[PDB]
């Protein structure tokens, strides 16, 4: 349903840009934190931003490292590019919450806990 | 990586 937003969850943040979502995780979140938001470069799609690596230097240095993942949203269908595609974003995030998705640079997004919407 | 929206290469 259009009134029943699938994004009415704690990990979905309304208006956030690429670095804003990053600032969210790098400053307010922690290792394994993820949040999905509406894409500004790709209007109509969503993005999963995650905090990869630890900030104490047991994975990388220079605080933690945030990667954002593109969630293709066509006809209210969500997919990062892996597994089954869901009509709800909750299933999407939880799917990769158990099955970490990997970048070609080695950065693999370990979705563990959602970044609470600070409002 | 930095924004970029990740490659996500499932091997």
């Amino acid at each position: 349903g259009p009134m029943a937003d699938p994004t009415s969850e704690r990990w979905f943040h309304g208006h956030l840009s690429g670095k804003e979502a990053e600032k969210l995780l790098t400053e307010k979140g922690k290792h394994g934190s993820f949040l999905v938001r509406e894409s500004q470069s790709h209007p109509g799609d969503f993005v999963l931003s995650v905090r990869t690596g630890d900030d104490k230097g047991e994975s990388n240095d220079g605080k933690s490292k945030v990667t954002h993942v593109m969630i293709r949203c066509q006809e209210l269908k969500y997919d990062v590019g892996g597994g089954e595609r869901f009509d709800s974003l909750t299933d999407l995030v939880e799917h990769y919450k158990k099955n970490p998705m990997v970048e070609t640079l080695g950065t693999v997004l370990q979705l563990k806990q959602p970044l609470n919407t600070t409002r | 990586e930095q924004t970029e929206y990740a490659t996500i290469v499932f091997p």
